[PDB]
């Protein structure tokens, strides 16, 4: 219960697949998890972040195939540097900061399971020219 | 020989590749149990430099999805009413039509329960009308092994009370097949075209 | 099979330790090691005088073992089927081969080099043209085998003698001098091989450049002993040295091949006498009037305007040509060899280039270091 | 001997191999296409005037391929959905469909 | 058989970042992994990477393992999520290549036909090259020259993705390596155009001068049917300036 | 927003003219089992 | 439970095709992978059984794995033309099963061979003190003809299971004709 001013160092490379990812599913409101580590409380620190498919339920906890994020864990395990789970991000057309009804569901999922999973809202049409 | 090899990679790639179109077809499925715009087809038969599609949403809109990109021209041709990608702005799956507000159900009868035995009188024509109808439908296959197609066109020409209803709703149920009774003298619609 | 190991092992000396090394061999199911005795035996120091009875043996282990080496089989019994010498039954025997060993390996490839050569020795009109053509058109995804490709290079070498290919002909040539590395066969025949070649270079019409030939130490030195004259004609093409009376001697000095082409020799000499003064002078001396090209190619005034139109034509120079001044304007977008000892021109050249650049990089510092400083 | 069944499963394979082609192409493609508007006005060699046959109208620019004489004025044409640009532009045609 | 390839600003910081993370154990300097991307109009793009770890032995360079089934369940995860990212070549960091990248290239060939090398160049910033594209090309060193490996360069340039922009600019914020200040941004695009024009001329007249010395192989088939066209081609006549004397001095002038 | 419906498949899929013109089939919701709703009948739908 | 991951290089030299068995030495060497696999999966299903090779090159895609059948697949027509070569062979092995696995999972390298091998004695000699210095186990199972258990072979075994190493012992194949059981027989409960 403690959350002090909490900050994010976010990789550019995660940056690059949350833009690629976006540009792809523009319309889809395309999902994924930033694979980032709670070194302490507040000093996060997010060197990955990977693509997935939205299923056709569309933002469900189940469009996230556990038995597939096990897979490329390890296979980032095998090659490259494993990361833990500890927050996600999310392609955002519709409106701005905030999070869907269904967002915000699958948040609270995420944080039963993780310490914080924090919620990331990221607009891919809003980020234009200057400001993502 | 090369067969052990050979069918050890075939039933492998079978099985998996259809686990791919299982997956595909979910989630295009869901999609397809989430289709929202209406499809008026102003097909454009663009061959890649092989079809095409334009899409009227309902939200009137256009949508040009590229080559038709999930069924075939052939059962889709330019209609109405096959199934649109609401998210993918595709063309998803083809779904029964409308039929013209009156003809969707006019008197549409889904099963006539008249037996053929509770008219009669007229015994030798309801017989050969019965051989000229209802054995085209039951022994069809008679007719086609012969080679010659059975005639479609039968007019009961009678004054009212003669039973031409009862004989047409006990053929058709006889045949077991589809009935659709068509109210001839309400067909004088003012309206341009509407009959 | 047994009566034939015993009926085998006599007909030479020192056979039959080999003939027990082949009884070893199918006795413990060998295949390989199989090709290579047959290849020790068929390139043992003899004529393989009994070619029929040693090719009946051969087919005959060969069909009850049914399991050798395919590519290396044929490469050894082409010797045979060559040696047994009647090209009517000597078709068929290449027929017979190619249903023996019908796979795509190095074995059809030469039996339709056998094919060829055999209409060659005799039947120069039946299949020759398609033959050659069919060897290269079926050497596709084999970038460096290079032992079918040597193969066709000798083949189409031997192939120049023939109305098809002459330039075509040297080029492959080449290239079976670059595939094969070692002399591997008499210095004295690739000194033949390399009078061939120059031969081809000067009667040929399309080979300005001619690279790979005419500096190429792999060529010139087997004749570096006899015929020099022909080392420093090829040098001449290639520098644009004209020696006019080496040359002379050059075009009689071989006389088969060379006394009917001495004009194509004088016009190619005086085409490739400018490319001297292109390459060494980058437009330093860009007016070419009528008395430099006599004094480089000396010829008349009227073969100027030949000259120069084929020498537009081949890509040696394109620049304008005029008459009232007779310039001609230096562009040359052919290459060829540059003298690699003579580099320190281009060197030079470069280096003065550099020179200047850095000279005006730091003269515009200077004037500019009221911003940059 | 098994081995005489590989013409079977060659068949198989074929047959099984040309609807994986199929979805293949079906999912490949996963495309949202392109929306379709009029030229209403070509403006400059850069930027054009389409307009939705919906309502809105843009100031967009042209595919790389394609070029003025290929766009046209008043000549059916395809924009990006999200970038809204000119992607291709596609033939009309009208039918009286009546008594034909 | 591409014309040509054309590396992303998307992939060059990845395979850096790669390198780096899987370096704390693996000090072999020798980085392999697989990029991943697309090849359309005869431009070859590559959009996403991937490292392996990997272990060399100089003993004729034929020491080494992967982890092939990890590297095949992330094509396949990168193709699900996206179908149009294909496997454009495979990469080797340390730009000293030895004699394993034949092996391997035959290896993994079987994900691409025109199997191609792409080194990366994490510590060295030389000039500006972030990487190096290599296209295997055994078919005959030359018409008259021996057998070779003759591994050649397909020429690369830098792409421009889209949506990275904002990215880019929100990350360094510091430099501005756009036109801004124009006169003062045009003389700092002249100094370092000098700059690496003098450096490149330097570097080719070395290798004209270590080849008349002769201590390297000679590779002058190509070197000067490539450099003696350069040499000759006529910008040193100055009577077509006699003839354009207002070449646009007039503009000089008027702009005065 | 509630919209009337149209028809149905054999059982599963609901073919329906929904008041936005719209072309809709759904999935009925969990809830609801396809035996209440009748073709003509007005239902809600959660716009997600 | 004691459980074992081992890792196959197997001898796909120009010879290999000859039929000194039954079908070829190659098929039998196929078959000696996949009956000693088949007792790794007999001793648990999840005992995993990889490939390499040494034929000038290292075969990756079948990885240290359970299922035999993409051995099987993989190694079938593996075209036994080239040549052979021990000293990367083993050496890439070691490489491919140092990989990502469980500790408790026990590392051991076998390796076929089954042709004559043209080698250099000092190179193979370095190659076993290199392999003695890093403590590797691996064992060597012959078939079919070739100067079997030759003196490289045979110091290279004793470097790998001496010093009171795992006691892995190579098999002297009769040329031609060989018991896979005999030859298995010792290792598969005992080095
Ligand atoms: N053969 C018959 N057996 C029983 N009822 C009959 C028979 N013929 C006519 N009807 C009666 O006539 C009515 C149908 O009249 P209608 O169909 O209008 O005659 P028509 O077909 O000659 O115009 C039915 O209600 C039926 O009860």
């Amino acid at each position: 219960a403690v959350d002090t001013a909490e900050q994010v160092y976010i990789s550019s490379l995660a940056l690059l697949k949350m833009l690629k990812h976006g540009r792809a599913g523009v319309p889809m409101e395309v999902m994924g998890l930033m694979l980032g580590e709670f070194v302490d409380d507040y000093t996060v620190r997010v060197i990955d972040v990977f693509a997935m498919p939205q299923s056709g339920t569309g933002v469900s906890v189940e469009a996230v195939d556990p038995v597939f994020q096990a897979k490329m864990l390890d296979m980032l395990k095998q090659t490259g540097r494993p990361e833990m789970v500890v927050g996600w991000y999310h392609s955002h057309p519709g409106f701005g900061c905030w999070l869907s009804g269904v967002d915000i569901n699958t948040q609270q999922s995420f944080e039963a399971l993780s310490e914080r999973a924090v919620a990331v809202v990221v607009d891919p049409i809003q980020s234009v020219k200057g400001k993502v | 020989k090369i067969m052990k090899s050979e069918v050890l990679r075939v039933t492998h790639e079978l099985q998996a590749m259809k686990d791919k179109i299982k997956e595909n077809s979910e989630k295009i499925k869901v999609n397809k149990t989430l289709p929202y715009l209406v499809s008026n087809v102003i097909e454009l038969l663009d061959v890649d430099p092989g079809k095409c599609a334009v899409i009227k949403t309902s939200t009137r809109q256009t949508y040009f999805l590229p080559v038709i990109g999930l069924v075939d021209a052939e059962k889709l041709k330019p209609g109405d009413l096959v199934g649109v990608n609401k998210d993918s702005y595709l063309i998803l799956e083809t779904l029964p039509t409308e039929y013209d507000s009156r003809v969707k159900a006019m008197e549409v009868d889904e099963r006539p329960t008249e037996q053929y035995s509770d008219i009669g009188g007229l015994d030798k024509q309801i017989q050969e009308l019965v051989e000229a109808i209802v054995l085209p439908m039951n022994h069809k296959e008679k007719f086609e092994n012969l080679g010659i197609q059975p005639p479609k066109g039968v007019l009961m020409y009678g004054p009212p009370g003669t039973g031409k209803t009862l004989l047409a709703r006990a053929c058709a149920a006889q045949t077991k097949a589809t009935f659709l009774k068509l109210a001839g003298p309400q067909l004088v619609q003012m309206f341009i075209g509407d009959g | 099979v047994p009566g034939f190991l015993q009926q085998s092992q006599n007909s030479g000396p020192g056979q039959p330790a080999v003939w027990h090394r082949l009884e070893e061999l199918y006795t413990k199911k060998l295949w390989h090691q199989l090709t290579l005795q047959v290849l020790d035996f068929v390139q043992d120091p003899c004529f393989a005088q009994g070619d029929g009875l040693i090719k009946l043996y051969e087919n005959f282990i060969s069909e009850f073992e049914h399991r050798v080496n395919p590519l290396s089989l044929v490469e050894i019994i082409l010797h045979v089927v060559r040696q047994m010498t009647d090209p009517n039954v000597a078709l068929t025997f290449l027929e017979k081969t190619r249903e023996k060993v019908k796979s795509s390996d190095e074995a059809v490839i030469l039996c339709k080099t056998a094919i060829g050569a055999l209409k060659l020795n005799i039947g120069d009109l039946q299949v020759t043209k398609e033959t050659i053509e069919d060897v290269e058109e079926m050497l596709n995804n084999l970038p460096g085998v290079t032992s079918v490709h040597s193969r066709f290079y000798d083949l189409s070498s031997k192939y120049y003698q023939t109305i098809g290919n002459h330039a075509s002909y040297y080029k492959d040539a080449l290239r079976f001098l670059g595939c094969v590395d070692i002399k591997d066969l008499p210095v004295s025949e690739q000194q033949e091989r390399a009078f061939t070649l120059g031969l081809a270079g000067l009667l040929g019409e399309g080979v300005f450049n001619f690279g790979e030939l005419l500096m190429h130490p792999v060529l010139e030195s087997l004749r570096n002993t006899d015929r020099q004259w022909l080392i420093d004609t090829l040098y001449a093409f290639n520098s644009g040295n004209v020696e006019r009376f080496q040359t002379l001697k050059t075009a009689w000095g071989q006389q088969p091949d060379l006394a009917a082409n001495e004009a194509q020799l004088l016009r190619k000499i005086q085409l490739l006498c400018l490319m001297e003064m292109t390459f060494t002078r980058p437009a330093n001396h860009r007016q070419l009037t009528f008395e430099e090209i006599a004094k480089s190619a000396k010829i008349t005034v009227n073969e100027v305007e030949l000259l120069v139109m084929k020498a537009l034509s081949v890509g040696l120079v394109k620049g304008s040509i005029d008459e009232v001044d007779k310039r001609v304007h230096m562009t040359w977008v052919q290459p060829r060899v540059l003298d690699l000892q003579q580099i320190k021109g281009m060197k030079d050249r470069l280096e003065f280039w550099c020179t200047d650049v850095k000279s005006m990089e730091m003269l515009v510092e200077h004037q500019a270091h009221d911003i940059l400083t | 001997i098994d081995g005489r069944l590989k013409e079977l499963r060659e068949q198989l394979k074929e047959l099984t191999k040309q609807y994986e082609k199929s979805e293949n192409d079906l999912k490949a493609l996963q495309s949202v296409g392109q929306i379709v508007g009029e030229v209403l006005k070509q403006l400059t060699e850069e930027k054009f005037i389409v307009k939705a046959t919906n309502g809105p109208r843009y100031v967009v620019g042209c595919r790389r391929q394609l070029d003025k004489s290929k766009l046209k004025p008043g000549t059916r044409v395809a924009l990006d959905m999200t970038t809204l640009t000119i992607m291709r532009y596609l033939p009309r045609e009208v039918d009286p469909l009546v008594y034909n | 058989a591409v014309q040509k390839v054309v590396v992303h600003p998307l992939v060059l910081l990845s395979v850096v970042d790669h390198f780096n993370r899987i370096g704390k154990v693996g000090n072999q300097k020798r980085v392999v992994g697989v990029l991943l991307g697309s090849w359309q109009k005869k431009v070859l793009d590559v959009s996403n990477s991937f490292a392996v770890p990997f272990d060399e032995d100089d003993k004729d360079d034929s020491v080494w393992f992967l982890d092939h089934d990890y590297l095949e369940n992330m094509y396949g995860m990168f193709k699900k999520v996206n179908a149009r990212e294909r496997i454009v070549g495979w990469y080797h960091t340390g730009p000293k290549l030895h004699k394993n990248d034949i092996a391997i290239n035959e290896l993994m060939k079987r994900y691409c036909p025109n199997s191609v090398l792409v080194i990366i160049d994490v510590k060295p910033k030389d000039l500006g090259l972030p990487t190096e594209a290599y296209i295997s090309v055994e078919e005959v060193h030359d018409d008259g020259t021996p057998t070779s490996k003759t591994f050649e360069h397909v020429t690369s340039e830098i792409g421009a993705e889209e949506a990275e922009e904002v990215g880019v600019e929100h990350l360094l914020r510091d430099i501005k390596d756009t036109t801004v200040g124009t006169l003062s941004q045009r003389i700092t695009n002249q100094v370092h155009g000098l700059k690496g024009l003098n450096s490149k001329l330097l570097d080719i007249r070395s290798y004209l001068e270590k080849v008349a010395t002769g201590k390297l192989p000679i590779n002058h088939q190509i070197i000067y049917q490539l450099q003696d066209v350069f040499n000759l081609l006529p910008d040193v006549s100055l009577q077509e300036f006699v003839k354009a004397f207002y070449l646009k001095t007039n503009d000089q002038m008027v702009v005065v | 927003c509630t919209k009337i419906i149209n028809a149905d498949s054999e059982d599963p899929k609901y073919i329906i003219n929904v008041k936005q013109f719209a072309k809709f089939v759904v999935d009925l919701s969990d809830q609801v089992a396809p035996t209440d709703i009748e073709e003509g009948m007005r239902v809600g739908v959660d716009r997600n | 439970m004691v459980l074992e991951s081992t890792m196959v290089c197997v001898d796909n030299s120009e010879y290999m095709r000859n039929g000194d068995f039954l079908p070829t030495r190659l098929q039998a060497q196929q078959d000696a992978v996949n009956i000693v696999c088949h007792s790794k999966t007999r001793s648990n299903p999840e005992n995993n059984v990889g490939l390499i090779t040494l034929a000038n090159d290292c075969e990756v895609l079948t990885t240290l794995t359970p299922d035999t059948g993409r051995i099987l697949s993989k190694l079938h027509t593996v075209q036994p033309k080239g040549k052979i070569t021990f000293c990367t062979g083993i050496r890439v092995a070691h490489l491919a099963l140092k990989h990502r696995q469980g500790k408790n999972h026990k590392m051991r390298i076998i390796a076929f061979v089954g042709s004559p091998v043209e080698d250099n004695e000092k190179d193979l000699v370095k190659l076993a003190k290199r392999l003695k210095k890093e403590k590797v186990n691996v064992d060597i199972i012959n078939f079919g003809e070739e100067e079997v258990n030759t003196e490289k072979l045979t110091a290279f075994v004793n470097t790998l299971n001496g010093k009171d190493g795992t006691g892995s012992h190579l098999v002297t194949v009769p040329p031609g004709p060989s018991l896979a059981d005999a030859l298995i027989s010792s290792p598969i409960l005992a080095g």
